[PDB]
Order: structure tokens, then sequence, then C-alpha cells
């Protein structure tokens, strides 16, 4: 539970973070499906309880760069990804930050609102300064 | 007004927040 | 004024969790990047608008 | 090698202009496989078959039809209790993982120098005059002193 | 134990509308606060279902009229009964129904359900019956006249036991019971309900769904079917009950699953 | 090749494999005689109960029916047009202009 795995329930093969559900199913059901008409929960068939199939985390990897003509220094964004997950992959860290956009690595969060330079999203921007 | 993920579908955030839009407004 | 930005992993959509589908998608080459450019182009103008 | 190399390659340029750029999707890898099936409720009744207190004469030879059951051969091929076990159409190793439509366990006694006559395409008085396997026989013959 | 009665008890039937009854859960999948559309064999809305009404014997001392015909079974059946005193106790389904070929026996005796699939020589007018209250203050099955042969039984199931008993009263017609029967590639399926009611006459208007109950891989070719009423070669009494029959059609049904994942309303799209 | 290799008693010089942990890969070879264990027991040395010699031979006899006879095989494998050549068919060169 709460781990990414290649499950098989009654032949329902897939990949997910299995989790304990607070849904309750009527006795004749084995599965649940979301709005999208896609499976999101399943019954443990030896010891009847409902499990949420959350998908294992994924996202776009966006690279933040000045010009090469300015510096070789770069910082990386993992879009939609909670920073706790990113060390699965720079996982040495030292400079890291979790935001509404995802996780930002190699850049320093500063309280001073400068004008936007490179747009990150969700009101964040990033830039190169002393 | 009254208002996917696992197929690789992602709803990226706007650069301006609804708060920043309220500030400009 | 704007609309919801979206970004789509064309590989995960058509071949999520499969190398075997991946090696067949590899026959088609550029089309998933061409889609990703098209979507990314839209998403940038939602900041611009 | 590093994110900078990945952008240089993505733009196909050894020098790259200022901004933010898209690169290949992060996706978490599955730490193991997992296999969840309802508790094995019951078995096909093999104790009444191989372990029967008595077996038919091959002259009258018995045919126990079988269904509504799980065919577990673990206590079967994998036991020294038989001196012979030949499948004629499956690996005996496959019987847990390959399914069947309908089942007919034949049970009887013979002489040991007659166990060879229980192979398909056979002759000698047993394979002539009381019991015969077909020339496309896909089943599995277990025999012992 | 397989003797019949000379008097031709076959007589009537009546017409009524299955308003929105006979909706059933089409699959074992939770969905909630959501509307979903599926294509399957369903009993069409308002459709002309047949009522096998038993007429009160006003002029005569007992059950002179008492029919249980062979009925067709095409695209499956919806079968529902208004039935104090447990009078309906199983069904026969099959092709020839006469031992020439295999057929299905479903029964619910005083002790257990039985389901068995054989070349049955079934009794012309098959049935069950009981010794009631006899000194023991106990009710005890004695009569089981349903076949005179069952030659080749490829499938057999019997339930775990139970003690069946009629207890607890209110004076109106108090229970509506519903069943849906299908054969799909040799899988034979049952969905069903018991729901309480209070009504005098007709199949009640209203909405409730049938949960799946059981599914048996019987493999056969049912073309027609019959029920099984209850009461040693002549002289008998049988209690009052009535039933309804209708035949499904492949139709698209919209289904409203509430938050609890229960089918709470439906639309027949045709 | 019944008329070339087959003998009335069986040309048992020719061998095939009957067991292996796994399917062999494209163009793979396996020079081995190490004993297969078909029971869950180990089985060291030459033989035992539920152990197998991993090779079996062919009784090539001309008194067998067709197909039970020896078929010699050649597979020509080659790779094309993606590199400089080293083999050509009997076409002539012309001049160059
Ligand atoms: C209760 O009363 C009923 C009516 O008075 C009675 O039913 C009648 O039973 C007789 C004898 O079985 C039948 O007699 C006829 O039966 C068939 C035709 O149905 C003919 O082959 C016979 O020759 C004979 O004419 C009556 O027909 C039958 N009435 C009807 C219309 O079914 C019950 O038997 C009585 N029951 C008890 C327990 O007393
Ligand atoms: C499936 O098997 C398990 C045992 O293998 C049964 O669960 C046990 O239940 C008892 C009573 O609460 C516990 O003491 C054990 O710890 C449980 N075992 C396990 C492995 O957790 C379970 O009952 C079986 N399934 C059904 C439907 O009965
Ligand atoms: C990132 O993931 C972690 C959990 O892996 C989230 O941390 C939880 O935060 C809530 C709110 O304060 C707490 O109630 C929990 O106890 C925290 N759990 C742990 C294990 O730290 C975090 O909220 C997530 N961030 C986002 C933006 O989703
Ligand atoms: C209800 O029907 C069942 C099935 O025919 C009867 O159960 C059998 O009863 C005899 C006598 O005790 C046993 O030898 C059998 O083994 C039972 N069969 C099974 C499958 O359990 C039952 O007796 C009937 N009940 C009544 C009251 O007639
Ligand atoms: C089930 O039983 C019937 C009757 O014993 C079998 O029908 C017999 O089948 C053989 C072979 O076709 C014929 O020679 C007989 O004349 C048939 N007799 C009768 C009365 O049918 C039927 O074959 C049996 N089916 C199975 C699967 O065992
Ligand atoms: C879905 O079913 C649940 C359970 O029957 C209902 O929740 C119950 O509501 C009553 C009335 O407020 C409470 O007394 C119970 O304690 C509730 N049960 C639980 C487990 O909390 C719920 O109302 C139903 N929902 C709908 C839409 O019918
Ligand atoms: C790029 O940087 C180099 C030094 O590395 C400098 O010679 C050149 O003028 C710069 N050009 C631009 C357009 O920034
Ligand atoms: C910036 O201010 C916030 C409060 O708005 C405070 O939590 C944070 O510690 C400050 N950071 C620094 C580096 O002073
Ligand atoms: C059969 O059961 C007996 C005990 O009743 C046991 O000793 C024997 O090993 C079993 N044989 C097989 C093949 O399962
Ligand atoms: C039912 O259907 C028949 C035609 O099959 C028709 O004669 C009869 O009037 C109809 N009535 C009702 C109430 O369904
Ligand atoms: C009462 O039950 C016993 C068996 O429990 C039976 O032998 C007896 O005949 C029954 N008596 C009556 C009057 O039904
Ligand atoms: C069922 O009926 C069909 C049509 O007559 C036939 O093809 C099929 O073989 C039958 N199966 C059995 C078990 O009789």
């Amino acid at each position: 539970k709460n781990k990414c795995v290649n499950f098989n329930f009654n032949g329902l093969t897939g990949t997910g973070v299995l989790t304990e559900s607070n849904k309750k199913f009527l006795p004749f059901q084995q599965f649940g499906r979301d709005i999208a008409d896609t499976t999101d929960a399943v019954r443990d068939p030896q010891t009847l309880e409902i499990l949420d199939i959350t998908p294992c985390s994924f996202g776009g990897v966006s690279v933040i760069t000045p010009g090469t003509n300015t510096s070789n220094q770069v910082a990386v964004l993992y879009q939609g990804v909670n920073c706790t997950e990113v060390p699965v992959a720079y996982s040495t860290g030292s400079n890291v930050f979790q935001t509404r956009a995802g996780c930002l690595i190699g850049a320093e969060y500063v309280n001073n609102s400068y004008e936007c330079d490179i747009p990150i999203g969700a009101g964040i921007c990033a830039s190169y300064q002393t | 007004v009254t208002l996917q993920k696992f197929n690789g579908l992602t709803v990226l955030p706007p650069l301006l927040t609804d708060e920043m839009i309220a500030q400009y407004t | 004024v704007s609309m919801t930005k979206t970004s789509v992993d064309c590989t995960m959509y058509i071949c999520g969790d499969s190398t075997e589908c991946s090696n067949l998608l590899l026959q088609y080459g550029s089309f998933c990047t061409q889609l990703n450019r098209a979507l990314t182009g839209i998403a940038v103008e939602q900041d611009k608008n | 090698l590093d994110p900078l190399s990945e952008t240089k390659c993505t733009l196909k340029s050894f020098t790259v202009e200022k901004g933010i750029y898209q690169t290949s999707n992060f996706r978490v890898q599955p730490t193991e496989s997992i296999v969840r099936f309802p508790n094995i409720t019951n078995l096909c009744p093999f104790g009444e078959v191989f372990n029967a207190t008595r077996f038919a004469s091959v002259y009258a030879w018995n045919r126990k039809r079988i269904s509504n059951c799980v065919a577990d051969y673990s206590v079967l091929y994998n036991s020294a209790s038989f001196s012979t076990f030949k499948c004629y159409g499956v690996s005996p190793t496959k019987l847990n993982d390959l399914c069947f439509t309908n089942v007919y366990a034949d049970s009887f006694v013979i002489r040991g120098d007659e166990v060879r006559q229980i192979a398909p395409g056979q002759t000698g008085t047993i394979a002539d005059y009381n019991y015969k396997l077909p020339d496309d026989f896909t089943g599995c013959v277990i025999a012992w002193n | 134990q397989c003797v019949n009665f000379t008097n031709r008890t076959q007589l009537p039937s009546a017409y009524t509308n299955s308003f929105t009854r006979g909706v059933y859960y089409p699959d074992k999948v939770f969905r909630s606060s959501v509307l979903h559309s599926t294509q399957d064999l369903f009993l069409p809305f308002f459709s002309n279902v047949t009522w096998f009404h038993a007429i009160h014997v006003s002029g005569t001392n007992g059950t002179k009229r008492f029919d249980n015909p062979v009925l067709p079974f095409n695209d499956g059946v919806y079968f529902a009964s208004t039935e104090k005193s447990n009078i309906i106790r199983g069904w026969i389904f099959g092709t020839t129904l006469d031992s020439k070929t295999q057929s299905l026996l479903i029964v619910n005796n005083a002790t257990n359900v039985v389901i068995k699939v054989c070349e049955f020589q079934f009794c012309n007018y098959p049935f069950l019956g009981v010794y009631y209250h006899k000194n023991n203050k106990s009710w005890m099955e004695s009569e089981f006249r349903v076949y005179s042969s069952a030659n080749n039984c490829t499938f057999e199931y019997v339930s775990q036991p139970f003690l069946m008993d009629l207890e607890g009263k209110q004076g109106n017609f108090k229970n509506l019971s519903e069943f849906v029967f299908k054969n799909i590639d040799g899988y034979f399926k049952i969905y069903s309900k018991h729901t309480p009611i209070n009504l005098v006459r007709d199949l009640p208007q209203g909405f409730s769904a049938l949960e799946p109950l059981v599914d048996l891989p019987i493999g056969i070719n049912i073309t027609r079917f019959q029920t099984l009423l209850a009461l040693s070669s002549s002289g008998w009494t049988a209690g009052a009950a009535a039933y309804y029959v209708g035949y499904l059609q492949p139709r698209t049904f919209l289904l409203k699953y509430n938050e609890n994942g229960t089918i709470t309303d439906a639309v027949d799209c045709a | 090749s019944n008329n070339l290799d087959s003998k009335v008693g069986g040309n048992y010089n020719y061998l095939y494999r009957l067991f292996r942990k796994s399917n062999l890969k494209p163009f793979e070879r396996d020079i081995s005689t190490e004993i297969y264990q078909a029971g869950s027991t180990p089985c060291n040395g030459v033989k035992g109960f539920n152990c197998y010699f991993p090779l079996q031979s062919y009784g090539f006899q001309p008194t067998y029916g067709v197909g039970y006879q020896p078929y010699r095989v050649v597979v020509l494998s080659f790779e094309l047009l993606h590199a400089p050549a080293t083999v050509c068919g009997p076409k002539k060169s012309t001049n160059l202009v």
C-alpha cells in the first residue's frame, strides 16, 4: 500500500499507487470507475475492503535556463509533481522548492518581488542575479 | 460559473493567479 | 480572455506503460512532438492574452 | 548528461536562448508486481481419484467427469507417489496456468507390463479389448506400482 | 412420485404495463453521482407484460383453474410474483422439456436451493408439497413430484441449507418479488429483488433495480421455460399467488447512479 | 535429402534440443549436454528420475514416410543498402557520365 506497483486484481492488470479507500461498495461489486469511465478503485478479494487505484505520479520536465551566452547554470521544474516524489529520479538537492506548479530545483526562493523574467506559472517567475 | 491525469493529461496553471488578476483589475 | 492550458503526453496516451507500443509509435517519429508543439503553442498564448 | 545537454539536444543547438523549455516526461517506475485474487475456495476432488480406496477393473473402466472446481496439481506431478506421469498434449508444468473446458478422469487397475498399452495408438489385449486413447489425445496419464 | 391431474387447469391471462420495473444492474462496477448509458437486453418501459392472474373460485370449492404453461424464453425473461405463502418454488428452462434432450431444473425446497442440468423426464405438471404444523409445531416437505428421470447431469449445485418458514404479518398484499433471467454464451445469469409494498391489484408503479444474485455456466440452449407451484397421486390443496412475465429486448438504457452507487432512476432511450 | 543422408537403420548422428530454461534469441547457438531437471529436485551427473539429457537424435531411415525423412536446410541471411556492399548479383557495370 501507498507504493507504486504493477497490480493485477482478478486479471485487471495495471500500474498505480494502491491506497485504502473511504468509498463503500455494495456486496455484488468488485471495481469502481471515475467520471472518465476509467477504473479508480477495486475490492481486495481475499479480505473484502476497497482500495483506491491512484495513478503513480508523472509530469512534464521543464528546464529553466538563462542564455548559454550568460551561463551554463540551469534549474529544473517537474510540472504537477509534488517535490517528495522527485528524489525517485539532482536528487542530491541542496536547493529545492515545492509550489503550486510542481517542484523547482537548483533555484533560490527570494521574498523580494522583482518583475517577472522567466515565467514558471502560478505567480512564480525565475531570473539570474547576485 | 460551476466547473484525466493518468492518460498523460495535465491542466497547467496560468502565470497570473486569480488574485493577480484581481489586483490588475 | 483565456482558456485552461493543457499539456498531453502523446506517448502515455497512446502507449502508457508499454515499450512494445513505444517501438511501434517510434515508426511514426515526429507526430507526437508535432502535437506537443501545437499544445505548447496554445498554452503560452494563455499567458500572452 | 545533464538538463542543459537535454535542452541543447531538444532544440538541436549547441547554444540555447533564455527561457523555459519542455523535455521528456518524468514518470514513476513500479517498485514490484502484485497479484490479488479471491481466496482459493475449493479444489477438484483428487483424493477420491488417485487416492480412492478402490479402482475399477479396466474391463469396466470408470470415467469421473469433473467441473465447478480448481485443478491444482502441486500435490500431483510434484509428488514421488507415482513412478509414471506423461502428458500427451501439455507440459505438466502448465496445468495450473492453462485452463480446461470440461474434464473426465478415468480410473482403473492394470498389470504394470500393460501400462505401456495405455499410451495412444496401441495394441495388446487392453488396447485391443477394453481401453483406448485417441491418436490426438491431449491428456495426461499417471501410473504407479 | 410423478402422477398428474386429468383436469385442464390452463385458462386465463391479462395485460399490464411494466412502467419502469425490470431495470437491473448491468455490471459489477461502482459509479456514483453519475449518469451512464449502456446497450443490453432490458424489459422495455411501459411494455405489455402478461399477468397470470388466478381467479377466485366463487362458484366452486377449490382450485379448478390453476395454470403453469410452458412459455417461450427469447432474449431472456423478466419474472415477478405477488405471492404470500411461498407458492412459487422454482422454474424449468430448456428446449424439448421431455427427456429427449437436456434441460435446466432450478428449485427452492424447504431446506435449500437446487440447480441441476440433465436429460430430465419432467412431470407433465411438476410440483412440490408439505405436511403442515403436524404435532411437532413444524412444517415439513414431503411431496416432490418434478421428474420421473434425470439421466445425464453435467451440472449440479445445491445451496447451503436454511429453514424456510412463513412468519410475520400485515394484511395488504405486502411483497413484490422480481427476477431477470438471461443466457449469454452459455453463462446463465439471475438478477433479483424482494421489496415490500402495500397494493390491491396491479404491478406497482415505481422504481427499484435488481442486483445480480447468481451466474451458472450451464452451456445449454433454452428456448422455453415454466415455473414450479406448490401444495400422493391425487387429492390436494394449493394456496393463492400470482405472477407476471415479459421478454427483454436489446435496448439502450440511461442509468442514474446516486452517490452510493445504486441505480436510482433510468431512461429507456427508445 | 533422404537419398543423401538416410540409412535403413537411422542416421543418429543428427541432434536437436528438447529442454531449456528459456527460448534462445535470434541467430543464437547452444553447445551443451548439461542435464535438465524436470522434477523440483536437483539432479547432478548423467541421469536420474525426472532428469533429462537435453539432446535427442534423429532416426533418419528411407523406409520412413516423407517428412519423417531428412531435410537439409540452408538459411541465407544478409543485410542490405544501409552500408557499403561486399557481395553483388551478376549485373554488369556500364560507363559513367
Ligand atoms: C371441488 O369442486 C370442484 C368443482 O365442483 C371439483 O372439480 C371437479 O372435479 C371433477 C372430478 O375430478 C371433474 O369431473 C370431470 O373431470 C374431467 C373434465 O374436467 C372429465 O374427464 C371427467 O369425465 C369429469 O366430467 C370436474 O370437471 C371438476 N370441475 C372443473 C370444471 O374442473 C374439485 O375436484 C373439488 N375438489 C374437492 C377436493 O372436493
Ligand atoms: C483468506 O485467508 C485468510 C487467512 O489466510 C483469512 O483471514 C484470516 O482471518 C483471521 C480471523 O480474523 C485472522 O486471525 C488471520 O490473521 C487472517 N489471515 C490473514 C492471512 O490475514 C480469511 O478469512 C480468508 N478469506 C475468507 C473470505 O475467509
Ligand atoms: C505533497 O505531498 C505530501 C504528502 O506526501 C503532502 O503533505 C501533507 O500535507 C498535509 C497538509 O499540511 C498534512 O496534513 C499531511 O500530514 C502531510 N503529509 C506528509 C506525509 O507530509 C503535501 O500536502 C503535498 N503538497 C501538495 C501541494 O499536494
Ligand atoms: C431438500 O432437497 C435436498 C436435495 O435433494 C435434500 O437433501 C438431501 O437429503 C438426504 C437425506 O438427509 C441426504 O442423504 C442428501 O445428501 C441431501 N442432499 C444434499 C445435496 O444435501 C433435502 O433432504 C430436502 N428436504 C426435504 C425436507 O425434503
Ligand atoms: C446420455 O445418455 C443417453 C442415454 O443413455 C445417451 O444416448 C445414447 O447415446 C449413444 C451414442 O450416441 C446411442 O448409441 C444410444 O442409442 C443413445 N441412447 C439414448 C437412450 O439416448 C447419450 O449419449 C448420453 N450422453 C453423454 C454425454 O453421456
Ligand atoms: C446512502 O446510504 C447511506 C447508508 O445507508 C446513507 O447514510 C445514512 O443516512 C442516515 C440519515 O442521515 C444516517 O442516520 C445514517 O447513519 C447514514 N449512514 C452512514 C453509514 O453514515 C445515505 O443517506 C445514503 N445516500 C443517499 C443519497 O440515499
Ligand atoms: C555571447 O557571449 C560571448 C562570450 O562567451 C560574446 O563574445 C558574444 O558577444 C555574446 N553574444 C551575444 C549576442 O550575447
Ligand atoms: C519571507 O517571509 C515569509 C513570511 O511572509 C517568512 O515565512 C520567510 O521565512 C521569509 N524568508 C526569509 C528568507 O526571510
Ligand atoms: C493421498 O492422500 C493420502 C492420505 O489420505 C496421502 O498419504 C497421499 O500422499 C496422497 N496422495 C496424493 C498423490 O496426493
Ligand atoms: C397489448 O398488446 C396487444 C397486441 O399484441 C393488444 O391487443 C392489447 O390491446 C395491448 N394492451 C395492453 C394494455 O398492453
Ligand atoms: C413429526 O416429525 C417426525 C420426525 O421429526 C415424523 O416422524 C412424524 O411423522 C411427524 N408427525 C406428523 C404428524 O407430521
Ligand atoms: C446450441 O444450439 C445451436 C443452434 O442450434 C447449436 O449450434 C449448438 O451446437 C447447440 N449446442 C448444444 C450444446 O446443443
